[PDB]
């Protein structure tokens, strides 16, 4: 079985890139034919981004000498601008003109999960319906190959032109293949502009040094493919052969030496004996009507029957095989099957909350690992455009210029899915302890709750004043 | 079944015919060879008056433009049941791998394949420049004679009149015959490659042996070619003005082996004679839908499901290599 | 079995579009023959929209410089207008004149679930029974094919005319096929008007770039089809063969060599022996009445019987096969079977509330992903019409014009199904904690409760004053 | 088995309408022969309407400029009028003169459940026993066919005359068929009057566009039919063959060659041997009395016996087959069997209240989906009649006329079954939390409790004053 799937013995990058197309193609096959990939990407979406992905700008006020109040007001301005620019209802923020920021993050994270890499391009849109002429078009991974599909070279390696030190200079984007009859032409695309401008945002997780591509799926999913095939076929055979039945006719006849002599005489010159016996047996079956049930017994003149003696008859064991292996690959691939297909077998209280909190912290890990890159890159490009357009005003006491301290000025964090609910009592006792001991700040409280302290305080002011005015109890 | 790109050899070692006289490759998207379609030699003299310019010049309509290329598509099995060619002690553990055994056995299989087509192509070449006639033939196929048009003075024989065997082994000089056959060759001859015993009775004359220079006196890249193919081309040395070579190549046919060269033959001509490598259509659905209908060769590794449920390596080609000028070489049978 | 269903190895869009008609047709077959699709679409309806889908208009007052109080009063006016326009009792808001806003959302979400896409068209109704002359007619997905059913082309691709960059310009709507004998004619329909007007609302979820169609169902449901078939047939065979019985007659007779010699003599010239024996056996069965039960033993003269020796007799295993696979595809397709067909097997407390909260949050995900598009599009069209008719008054200090800031002015959110009830104690302890710590605002409190803070306060005023007047206890 | 029931591969409307009569007829067969349909319709009745269906008129006072107090008093007048008109004790509100409003809703919802559609007609009764001359006669779905049972046509499609756009103009009502010998004649009936008057209330749920008929039942119930048949027959066979017994007589006799020679001699000329042996055996059985029990051993002279060797003897599996399938189709069709036939197997506390609350919310869904249409239509017709008769007085400051704003004026909601009881502690802790936090209004409190705030306050006034007067404790 190791024949149809073969690992070379070498560093992972040189063991994957030669068989990149086959592994990725069979990955496409399984993610299309199989529901597990859809469920996994959907849960990753709903744990990492969830409803939305919220920007929070925190310029390094302490290091830059900027006042915290000026930083906070400038952040208010940039947050209002960014939310109003992102909430465009006409899907107009993409060059394809059919994806908002939500689906920017969606397709980016999905493709960085599947192929391990995502490709964003900051292009200059001309549609004047918005103040900001920068859109972000996502680039397929099929596009990145060496110019004219040539094999890897000295410095042109699977489509990326690098130096001897590996520094990613640029890329050869092959032309799109949709419809299925466009030819591919390779075009030069630099990774970033010299001034720090993020033109081609290439975010991938390298497992080792010098690696150019991300992680796969199929190269650990062939075994589900062939287990589902084998369980499927074995259930089919079991079902079809629980009551397969042979309906033949035998007789006494069979006078050993006499039967053999009759057969030999028929073979030599006395076939009339066989013809007469066949006629008698045909008359037998047409005067009997030899019929078993609703159907006719298949015509068998005496002396021939099937021997449907069977193989071993122990239990198939597939039960504990499949539970063990589903277990196995479930906290292999990472998301547990007791919800990837939802068993409720013997699961208990500590079971539930321990599994939930470890899995949720681990999704927080993946979120902070493979979402903040895209978030910061897009925010940096948008903030550069805003500074170009003088939408928001930089602090006058800027210790470093915007172009010099884009990292310092464009320092930001992002908020993923909403408020976690698992037990209730858990979150509420945590909340009461934090609010009584002061062990929670504005920033981490809002991180835990998916809200904002400024708005909760303003709305509590509104709550109290409306209760006082209408006669309610604050 | 492995991909098309697993066709890396870097082994092009044809015996100085398809690489030196017959460089002029013309793979087509069409079945036959259309010599009218090939420009070949261009009408290459006339100018126009210093007032205006003249008519449009075309490919000058070759008289005969219809011959059948030798569409050769053999195959083999690479069934992982053999112990293979084990290069000395490079970790036979990978041979123990079915993956490495299968890939280097498709390597071995396919290399046998192109050297097979190369040796049949060399038989075509030796027929071509030894008589001007080529037998496009095979069972369940009509024998088409493809003639470049070798003239009678290009087929004049040494046994006619006085034979070199029937001459003085000491005082007679066959150089006179050398220019006698070289004059009607439409050019200068600079290689006198013989078959072995032909060169034997050539050198039997003393005048030959004290006229020839055994020294290198490296004239051209022919010494480099001999160093490359030290197998069957033998650079005897200088005969002074001209280079002396001997070809003793052999083809190993269905049950026996025998030399490419006949008993005693010669072709007098240049090293830069024009040789066409017209190539026909490649009848493989893969080749057509990926555009390899006009190419040199096509490999593939592929699995049969059903009765011959196995896996094979298939090689397809269609050469009809000929010589542009059959009169360029004078073909002589020797004493 | 892989014969009647075949995946190509290619990108998903080019692997689905060639077999679009067959997959969709068998999807229709299974959603019509099978109850699971009906239950799934019904639960999706009742989790996403539920009773109703409530509009809430929040123009970006902070960014536009609009006062929050003016924004709130303008929102009050637009909400009153929208509710009174949507509550039309004559089903008159559609061109078909038989669907209200509820069934707009219903059919849209159902078709965007089945085919992955929904097609709305903003048409100008002439029926003057309402102030607003805009209706929204939904367009079938069968209509979108290339002009005259031609195959995909360079830029005309499965009915959508796009550019090289993929921008969806317009569509070729084939003529309706009901009754089953209308010919199809393809008509041009642009996606949107240049001024931002949403004419042809084409909302679909693209799994990758350049994809034009949504997700399927059958391409993961063929296995339920064939498992239900195999379990059905195997139960039928098991039931029919638990007591199948062969009723034949044998005798001692059978003198080996003598019987063979008699048969051979009969075959040659002595058939009178066979005739006499048959007569004797007929007299035997007519003087015995050989009868077993209520029925006659089928006539078998001696020397012939059926050999109903069976196949293996191990348990079929279908029990744990089917539980494992129902498990499997249940949190494949996404909604758990312990309610898609309601098992109560060994299910526990943490089981219940963990499963319920994760599934409900995930339905909140689907709701916010595939409902807000249609909601915002319809709201934008209706608000544009209202501004045309001067029903509601835009703020005088508009920093940007309506046409320029339709996204900013027409910023809106929507409320789906009503107040979730799972445990009681859970929701009430959450409510008491939020109302004591102030950790809940007007907007998210009303989101959690399915109510409105303004109306709860006004009705609490009414409550207190009526209790005071009538003598009750506030 | 797929032979007697066949799905075409096409859109659902064109896959059902051609086989409409057969599917509906077998649906009638199963709903008549089978109790499940009766139980399901009864529970749907008792969950949707229950005891009664209560009208509540809420004219859009805010949008129309009407005062809330005037709207409430006008609603009081219309509610008193509607309750007194509906409470007619002589069943006189129907043209058939045998159904009140309760059975209007009953038959309407039952037929809209069975066929997916209901047909009401607003006719002008002449019986002067009531002030309102409008009755509502319900129209059978068998009546709607093309004029003279012709097949579907271009615009005349299964009895409905529509345009190319599908707009339902009118209907061809075939004459009643009771007694079973009236001929059918097709009469024209428009869907609604141009002035918005609801003449022919045709309420159906269309699964897709252009669909004219509702949903079925049998097309998912054939499998219960044939499972009940197969389990029934297999239990019958099992019961009858647990102790079927063959009572024959054999003997030693049987001298192989001698017996064969005797039989052959009898066949040729020596039947006297057989006659003598038969006489001896008859004397044997008449001198023995060969009797086994209370009954005589059936007469078998030696040398012939039945071979009642059996088929396989594994457990039938029908147990877990039937539990799995009852499970299966139970939360298929929608109402769980652990009450459609009431199992109490291993059912637990979270089991009970989770299942109950989800099922009850889902019945609230069905109620609000398939009851409010009929309620609003009937209320609109009755209110139009009341305005004609000047029973109730419209507001003088009417921003729009009655005929123009029938939807705005006739805005109404309805209350179904009474106060839900499942746990007690649940409802009471909910009630105490709502009444302490004020999180419940008049309208949704009365919706939850099935009462009225005005009457609860008036009766609490009466309670307190009677307790004070009689000496009790308020």
């Amino acid at each position: 079985q190791l024949r149809s799937w073969n690992p070379p013995s070498e560093s992972v990058d040189a063991a994957l890139l030669p068989n990149f197309t086959r592994g990725n193609a069979r990955a496409d096959d399984l993610v299309r034919n199989n529901g597990y990939a859809a469920n996994a990407i959907q849960l990753h979406q709903d744990h990492i981004v969830g409803s939305f992905f919220r920007l929070s700008h925190r310029p390094s006020w302490r290091y830059l000498g900027i006042g915290e109040e000026e930083a906070r007001a400038f952040s208010r301005e940039v947050e209002a601008a960014w939310k109003e620019f992102a909430e465009d209802d006409c899907c107009c923020i993409d060059v394809e003109r059919k994806r908002t920021f939500t689906m920017m993050i969606r397709e980016g994270v999905a493709m960085h999960a599947f192929n391990g890499e995502l490709f964003v391009q900051a292009t200059w849109d001309t549609s004047s319906s918005r103040l900001f002429r920068t859109q972000f078009r996502m680039v397929s991974p099929k596009r990145i190959s060496n110019p004219n599909n040539t094999g890897d070279s000295r410095n042109c390696r699977a489509g990326v032109q690098i130096n001897d030190s590996g520094a990613a200079l640029g890329y050869y984007v092959s032309e799109d293949g949709y419809p299925g009859w466009m030819p591919q032409k390779w075009t030069w695309i630099p990774r970033e502009l010299p001034g720090g401008r993020a033109s081609f945002i290439h975010v991938f997780e390298p497992v080792e040094d010098g690696q150019t591509r991300g992680a796969n799926v199929f190269y650990s999913v062939m075994e589900q493919m062939k287990m589902l095939d084998t369980l499927q076929n074995t259930q089919l055979q079991s079902a079809i052969v629980k009551a397969m039945y042979a309906a033949t006719i035998e007789s006494e006849l069979d006078t050993q030496s006499a039967m053999d002599f009759i057969l030999g005489a028929n073979s030599q010159e006395q076939r009339e004996r066989l013809t007469g016996w066949i006629g008698e047996i045909a008359a037998y079956y047409a005067a009997a009507p030899v019929r078993l049930g609703g159907a006719k017994v298949p015509h068998l003149m005496p002396g021939d029957s099937l021997n449907l003696q069977t193989a071993q008859d122990t239990d198939n064991g597939y039960s504990v095989f499949e539970q063990s292996l589903l277990r196995y690959i479930a906290a292999g691939l990472g998301v547990s099957y007791e919800q990837l297909s939802r068993n409720y077998a013997q699961m208990s209280y500590s079971t539930a909350r321990a599994s939930a909190n470890e899995s949720w912290a681990y999704f927080m890990g993946r979120r902070k690992f493979v979402a903040s890159r895209q978030a910061s890159q897009m925010f940096l490009c948008w903030l550069e455009e805003a500074i170009v357009r003088r939408v928001v005003t930089l602090p006058s006491k800027a210790r470093f210029s915007f172009q010099e301290a884009r990292s310092a000025w464009g320092n930001c964090d992002w908020i993923g899915s909403g408020r976690m609910a698992i037990d209730g009592l858990k979150e509420v006792q945590e909340a009461v302890m934090l609010i009584e001991a002061g062990l929670s700040t504005y920033e981490k409280e809002c991180a835990k709750r998916g809200d904002d302290y400024q708005e909760i305080f303003a709305q509590q002011v509104r709550e109290t004043m409306e209760r006082r005015a209408a006669g309610l109890k604050p | 079944a492995q991909l098309l790109a697993a066709n890396e050899q870097k082994f092009k070692f044809d015996p100085l015919f398809l690489r030196l006289f017959f460089r002029e490759s013309y793979p087509f998207t069409t079945e036959k060879v259309y010599l009218s379609q090939i420009p070949g030699l261009v009408n290459m003299a006339l100018y126009v008056s210093p007032i205006v310019s003249g008519e449009v010049i075309r490919s000058r309509g070759g008289s005969t433009s219809e011959f059948t290329p030798g569409y050769v598509k053999p195959k083999h099995e690479v069934n992982p049941q053999m112990t293979l060619r084990r290069l000395p002690d490079e970790d036979p553990q990978n041979l123990a791998d079915p993956a490495y055994r299968r890939r280097r056995i498709i390597m071995q299989n396919m290399r046998d394949e192109e050297l097979a087509i190369a040796q049949v192509e060399e038989m075509q070449a030796v027929s071509a420049v030894l008589k001007g006639k080529y037998t496009m033939t095979g069972e369940a196929f009509d024998p088409v004679e493809v003639d470049m048009g070798r003239s009678e003075e290009n087929n004049i024989t040494q046994s006619g009149g006085t034979e070199w065997s029937k001459r003085d082994k000491s005082t007679y000089d066959p150089t006179d015959d050398i220019e006698a056959y070289a004059l009607n060759a439409s050019g200068v001859v600079n290689i006198i490659v013989f078959d072995p015993k032909g060169w034997a009775l050539f050198r039997s004359f003393k005048a030959v042996k004290e006229k020839l220079d055994t020294r290198r006196g490296s004239n051209s890249e022919l010494e480099t070619a001999v160093k490359d193919l030290g197998k069957a081309v033998s650079y005897k040395g200088m005969y002074g003005d001209v280079a002396i070579v001997v070809y003793s190549g052999q083809y190993v046919e269905n049950g026996v082996k025998k030399n490419f060269l006949p008993d005693n033959t010669m072709v007098l001509g240049n090293t830069q004679a024009r040789g066409l490598r017209t190539y026909g259509c490649i009848q493989d659905a893969d080749a057509q839908r990926e555009g390899i209908n006009a190419s040199a060769r096509y490999p593939k590794n592929w699995v049969t499901t059903g009765d011959p449920a196995r896996e094979f390596t298939m090689i397809q080609s269609a050469p009809l290599m000929l010589l542009a000028d059959p009169d360029e070489f004078v073909s002589v049978q020797l004493a």
